């Protein structure tokens, strides 16, 4: 059977993970105590789907997850919260010191002393599987942990496991909003390392969702307990085809093939169209077309990057609920007719489609409404080169004076590693340009 | 006794084949337990074609089920007619091909095909006289395109004198469903062209138009599209199961339809299709079907036959009819529309008539056509193909599994040559 | 490509057989020197044909007797001349069953055919022009077609119930079709050529039939690759200009009706395969002869491994010669007529031969 390991690293990972397993438990009928009263009421069924939850003989269902912070605060919310009786107590809080938003701290100094435990519990989880399909790493650029520890880990797994899909779900740093001075360095450092080991890194920025919740959900002052519920849904659609029935099922090695033309341009975006409040759940039809067109609106992207400044290479559309295929085909044609959406000449197909019959579920206490159908888009565009350039210019402005560097050297980093990582992102800026040049003869 | 092996590969073949066994089980009076609850006796004389017999007067279909994910299979088991299949013939694995032809052919499917063939070698030896094989798969994915064509080469080498009749869903022109359709289809066409006798090219875009214009279905699901294909699969082998005036079989259709060994790609069709509310306004007559058969808009191939010439077509009728009404009408088509027919084949029409129609229709018809308008399907893929291959768009996932750039060029030349072999017969000079 | 080399056709009338003496067969094929006349025994209708060359091995003492060495010195020696010039060359046989194709090409130990004379004359010509300026490199291969599968004749099998390891054919974009895995052996002398040929002919498939007690039941292609490495007047590296040439000598099998050579099973199967290959070859010859008259025509190269691997010889880029072999018995007049018709149709073929300098798009291109 199909089995995936969800890893959450740092604070941006955990607070997302707490929202995900909140949702995974509801879709499958699991209480926070790991129990499933419906199955003993039913007498059958594998709704306790062994993709995300392992099962013991006593009826308790235990999630396939490991998450670690290198500080004990955020996990300790889980070891004393409402989901304590769900998880395995082997959660890593060997975080007596934090990474101080330093790569050099999550990659070396405190980058070790914690990793041998992490690889062991994973190896235990993998030894309980009848077949793996890949990993799901939830982290954040900008920190030391989500940047450094994520890189060291991705290096080791590429040795022990090798050819297994590794899908990252990371918080991309925003152009204006930012909660740290040294974000540009930490992003360029792990981006250099994770490039040769990852397979597809799904980008999200916190600045776009602030506007989505404003314009669509009509929330005027949201916090991270809202941004992380939407991110919980993007993942469910990706991993829905491994749990529930469907017409056109999509495995995890299918994103790796259709959305990654060349091995270094595996940075796609994401979004979720029918993000509406309960009130606006009326007054609208929410058909396949109205939902599918919204995914191509530049204002409904979960990353701050205008795709109209670039060209599309590949787009995977994952539908859920009461959806009929002809409605998808009619809609995808309407998009290729519109001229503001330019595709590369070397990809005349462009689109992938996936359809499922299990609609999304409503986390109670939430802001999203109940719908019959829901859509998740994943796109690879040349516009994101603009965002790589913003980081490189911030890098150069404050590296020309060697600012904040003595905090990284103080941990074991060399002065040259900054250059070695700035040159690889100047080659990436060209590869995104070379791809976008239409061919000639 | 003539017998057929059915093989269901992928998400498209199994979702069709399940309806095929849901359709055939109706004509032969079999219930989901495998028991017979029929009325007539002609439902049992030739039940050995598709089914095998069991102990307590139960009938197990001679079907084989293959995939690289268990989701497709559990749907069959958890369905209307799931119990009849031999549970030892659900062959599967994990970690699907990922829409990579390289993974279905060389890497993963190669570690499962040996189990598949052992089920084939069992069923075939249990038969008295094997006529051919029946594969239902899709082009555009990895499993159906890789694991299918892998089985085709193996069965062809083991059983080279038998027919390999292959039903295949081709990629649509307007909207794709995978990005790497042209890479996967071109490599599959390189294998089918050399290792089959007749393959029926179906396209999902056309089936949407059939449901839209004729059946007036504006919410058609995949269970309805396969409800059309399954009909054609039944009409072809009708004269192997039921009696008729002028019989036919898979080998006889091939001989007339296939003048040269490579031009065995067909544009199927089926009549009489109509709306549920507009059935009491037409007269069901043989000329009503021929007008519906040779209509440009009832072909499941997504190619206009009016953009070419018919090389030779076929027409399998079912029901009480008059053979004058059949042969006179096929003649009127040839003489009227003489420009859409080859000049150096004086009669481009084969016919077949069965005396046993479908469960609830006075008569039915099935149409099989070989035209030069299939040129547009292989030509379209090549333009997609070379534009991607000229810059190596998605190639590094295929080379990583043990393929070379040479194998892509071979599939392109052979496809492009077939495009010319069909075009050699469109000009009249 | 500034040339047009017409395919050179020859005909050889073999003598009466044991079978055709036991059955009192008459004589229906005659010559007047260069033309070939055929007569139906019913005295109803006469046909005539004209070829570039015609041989008469019907009787030893007759006038115009073209022995084995005369056939060689008329057909194969110019092919060696062009091979030394730098062209690719092809010589292929054709005819019905028992016509004497294997005899004409390979021959017997006491009557060596075209191959043991071609290779020997090649080595002899080399021994006189192996001067300090130019060196030579020779490779050989010898492969077989049997039930549309490819086999190598110059390996020593294992020991099993099945020891015919089949190779596959591939299409290189520039060099055209070729065989994957074929042992190409480097050669030094005519004695090594003879050893390899003995091994190959002992490995080739044969069988007793009603028209040949030792029948040639598989197509055979003999490939030589000759590279002349010459030297320019150089201030630096010597031995810096190479020319390559491929010589393909092909012995095909005969039609053979299933009723005359009555035998069931594997014999019938391989006869059917042979017949199919010959049909496809005929289609190819007719299509090329129609190309020669200015029409747009498609050549079915891909319908058989034989024509697919000979794509560059029946057309393409090499100087080609055909040897039709016929029988004078009246009982085989129809097959003789079919062979002669295909042969005279082949004279209209025109191939664009070029010199394989391996200098175009390098320097001689813009030099000239
Ligand atoms: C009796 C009845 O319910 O009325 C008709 C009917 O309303 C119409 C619309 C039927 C109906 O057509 C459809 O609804 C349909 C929808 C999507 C895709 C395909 C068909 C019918 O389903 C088609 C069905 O015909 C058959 O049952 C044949 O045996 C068909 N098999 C099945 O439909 C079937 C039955 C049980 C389970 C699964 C399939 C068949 C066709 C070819 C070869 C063998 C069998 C019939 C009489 C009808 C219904 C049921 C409405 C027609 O269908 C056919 C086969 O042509 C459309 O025109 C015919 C006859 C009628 O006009
Ligand atoms: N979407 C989202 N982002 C978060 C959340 N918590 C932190 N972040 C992001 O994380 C970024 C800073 O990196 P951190 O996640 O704090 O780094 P870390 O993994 O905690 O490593 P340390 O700082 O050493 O503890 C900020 O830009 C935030 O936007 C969260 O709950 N949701
Ligand atoms: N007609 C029809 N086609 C289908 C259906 N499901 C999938 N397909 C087609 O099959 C292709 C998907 O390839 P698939 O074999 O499922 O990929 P795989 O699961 O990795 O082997 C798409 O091009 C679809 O058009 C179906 O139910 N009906
Ligand atoms: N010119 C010839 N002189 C003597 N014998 C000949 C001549 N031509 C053919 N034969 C005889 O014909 C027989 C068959 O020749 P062969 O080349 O094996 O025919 P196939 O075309 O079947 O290979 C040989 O045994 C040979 O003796
Ligand atoms: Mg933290």
């Amino acid at each position: 059977m199909r089995e995936c390991i969800s890893i959450h690293v740092g604070q941006a990972g955990v607070q997302i993970g707490n929202a995900c397993w909140e949702l995974y438990c509801l879709e499958h009928g699991i209480q926070p105590d790991g129990q499933m009263p419906s199955d003993k009421t039913i007498g059958g069924g594998d709704d306790s789907f062994n993709t995300f939850f392992s099962e013991t003989g006593a009826g308790k269902h235990v999630p396939r997850a490991v998450f670690v912070d290198l500080e004990p605060t955020v996990i300790d919310e889980v070891r004393t919260g409402t989901y304590r009786q769900l998880f395995h107590p082997e959660q890593l809080i060997t975080g007596k010191e934090d990474a101080a938003n330093n790569y050099a701290r999550g990659h070396y100094t405190i980058g070790k002393e914690i990793i041998d435990l992490v690889l062991d519990r994973i190896r235990k989880l993998a030894d309980q599987c009848t077949g793996l399909q890949g990993f799901l790493v939830f982290h954040s650029f900008g920190g030391g942990t989500g940047s450094g520890f994520t890189s060291l880990l991705m290096e080791r797994l590429s040795v022990d496991y090798g050819k297994k899909s590794k899908l990252e779900f990371s918080i991309y740093p925003a152009p204006q909003v930012s909660t740290a001075v040294v974000e540009p360095y930490n992003s360029i450092l792990t981006t250099h390392t994770t490039l040769e080991h990852s397979d597809c890194a799904f980008m999200v920025d916190n600045e776009a969702i602030y506007d989505i919740c404003r314009r669509n959900l009509d929330i005027e002052r949201p916090t991270y307990t809202n941004l992380n519920r939407l991110i919980s849904q993007i993942v469910s659609s990706i991993t829905a085809s491994l749990r529930f029935d469907g017409a056109l099922n999509v495995d995890l090695t299918e994103f790796q093939t259709n959305l990654v033309p060349y091995p270094r341009i595996h940075f796609p975006l994401a979004t979720y169209a029918p993000v509406i409040s309960a009130e606006k759940a009326y007054h609208e039809q929410l058909s396949v077309a109205e939902i599918t067109n919204a995914c191509f609106e530049p204002a409904n992207q979960m990353v701050k990057c205008d795709p109209r400044h670039g060209k599309y290479m590949a787009c995977c559309l994952l539908y859920r609920g009461d959806v009929v295929p002809k409605d998808v085909n009619a809609a995808i044609a309407t998009i290729k007719t519109k001229r503001s959406i330019q595709f590369v000449d070397w990809c005349p197909t462009g689109f992938k489609v996936g359809i499922n019959y299990q609609p999304p579920t409503v986390v109670p206490g939430g802001d999203l409404a109940k719908v019959q159908r829901a859509v998740c888009m994943l796109s690879n565009t040349t516009a994101i080169a603009e965002a790589w350039a913003r980081l490189d210019h911030k890098f150069d402005l404050m590296y020309a004076k060697r600012a904040f560097v003595h905090w990284y050297v103080g941990e074991g980093m060399e002065e040259g590693e900054f250059s070695e990582a700035r040159e690889d992102m100047a080659a990436l800026e060209k590869d995104y340009e070379e791809v976008g040049v239409d061919s000639v003869e | 006794m003539r017998e057929i092996v059915h093989i269901q590969a992928g998400q498209c073949g199994n979702q069709i084949g399940a309806k095929f066994w849901e359709v055939i089980s109706d004509e032969h009076g079999i219930d989901p337990t495998g028991s017979y609850h029929g009325d007539s006796d002609l439902q049992l004389e030739r039940i050995n074609v598709y089914y095998n017999e069991a102990t307590g007067n139960k009938y197990v279909p001679r079907a084989i089920l293959v995939d690289l994910e268990p989701g497709t299979m559990d749907s069959v088991r958890s369905g209307p007619f799931g119990q009849i299949f031999r549970p030892d013939n659900f062959v599967f694995g994990q970690s699907g091909a990922g829409n990579n032809w390289a993974k279905g052919h060389y890497t993963e499917g190669a570690e499962l095909v040996d189990s598949v063939l052992d089920v084939v070698r069992k069923e075939s030896e249990s038969c008295d006289c094997l006529q051919g094989f029946q594969l239902t798969h899709s082009l555009g994915g990895g499993t159906g395109s890789g694991m299918g064509t892998l089985l085709i080469s193996k069965i062809r080498e083991e059983y080279p004198d038998r027919i390999m009749n292959t039903f295949s869903v081709m990629p649509s022109p307007k909207v794709s469903d995978t990005v790497v359709e042209p890479y996967n289809a071109t490599l599959s066409v390189h294998q089918l062209v050399e290792n089959t006798d007749e393959t029926y090219c179906i396209d999902n875009e056309a089936l949407y138009d059939i449901c839209f214009r004729t059946l007036k279905l504006t919410t058609p699901t995949y269970g309805d599209l396969n409800h059309l294909v399954s009909a054609t699969m039944s009409g072809v082998t009708t004269c192997l199961r039921f009696p008729g005036q002028l019989n036919a079989d898979l080998r006889k259709l091939a001989v007339n339809m296939v003048p040269f060994p490579r031009l065995h790609f067909f544009m199927p069709g089926f009549a009489p299709l109509t709306s549920r509310g507009s059935q009491q306004y037409r007269a069901l007559t043989v000329p009503e079907l021929t007008q519906q058969m040779f209509d440009s808009k009832n072909m499941m191939a997504a190619c206009d036959p009016r953009h070419g010439r018919y090389l030779t077509v076929a027409a399998i009728f079912r029901g009480r009819m008059s053979m004058k009404e059949v042969d006179e009408q096929m003649l009127n088509v040839q003489n009227k529309n003489s420009s859409y027919f080859v000049e150096w084949i004086p009669n481009n029409v084969k016919t077949a008539v069965c005396d046993i129609p479908p469960r609830g229709l006075k008569m039915s018809a099935t149409f099989i056509g070989n035209s030069t308008a299939i040129q547009e399907l292989f030509k379209r893929i090549s333009e997609q193909f070379t534009a991607m291959f000229r810059r190596k768009a998605f190639l590094h996932w295929y080379t990583g599994e043990g393929m070379d750039e040479m194998e892509f060029t071979e599939a392109e030349s052979n496809m492009n040559d077939l495009v010319s072999e069909y075009q050699q017969y469109q000009d009249a000079t | 490509l500034g040339s047009n080399s017409q395919v050179t056709v020859a005909v050889r009338v073999r003598p009466f057989s044991k079978r055709e003496k036991t059955e009192k067969a008459s004589q229906v094929v005659f010559t007047n020197g260069e033309e070939i006349t055929v007569e139906h025994p019913d005295m109803k209708q006469v046909y005539s044909f004209i070829y570039d060359v015609s041989f008469w091995s019907f009787d030893e003492c007759h006038p115009g007797y073209a022995s084995q060495t005369t056939v060689y010195e008329t057909l194969a020696a110019p092919l060696l001349d062009r091979a030394f010039e730098g062209y690719n060359t092809c010589l292929f046989a054709y005819g019905q069953t028992g016509s004497g194709k294997s005899y004409t090409m390979m021959g017997l130990n006491e009557e060596p055919g075209i191959i043991p004379r071609f290779c020997e004359d090649l080595f002899a010509q080399i021994a006189k022009k192996q001067t300090s300026e130019v060196s030579y490199h020779l490779e050989m291969s010898f492969f077989e077609v049997y039930n549309e599968k490819i086999h190598d004749l110059l390996v020593c099998k294992g020991e099993n119930g099945q020891r015919k390891q089949p190779l596959r054919a591939r299409e290189h974009p520039v060099s055209g079709p070729y065989v994957e895995g074929l042992s190409m052996n480097v050669v030094s002398s005519y004695s090594d050529i003879q050893s390899w040929l003995e091994l190959g002919n002992k490995q080739r498939a044969t069988a007793a039939t009603g028209m040949n007690d030792k029948s040639s039941r598989s197509h055979s292609v003999f490939t030589l690759v000759m590279t002349q490495t010459k030297t320019e007047v150089v201030e630096g590296e010597e031995h810096d200009h190479r020319i390559t040439s491929r010589i393909n000598l092909v012995d095909l099998a005969g039609s053979e009706r299933c009723s005359t050579a009555h035998s069931s099973g594997q014999r019938l199967k391989e006869g059917v395969s042979i017949n199919k290959s010959l049909l496809t070859l005929g289609k190819v010859i007719s299509a090329l002869s129609e190309q020669a008259n200015g029409k747009r025509v498609f050549i079915p190269y891909r319908e058989s491994t034989l024509t697919w691997l000979l794509k560059e010889s029946l057309g393409g880029n090499s100087k080609t010669a055909m040897i039709a072999t016929v029988s004078p018995a009246a009982s085989n007049i129809e097959e003789t007529l079919s062979t002669l018709r295909y042969a005279t149709q082949a004279r209209l073929i025109v191939n664009i031969a070029k010199v394989n300098e391996d200098m175009n798009a390098k320097l001689i291109r813009e030099l000239k």
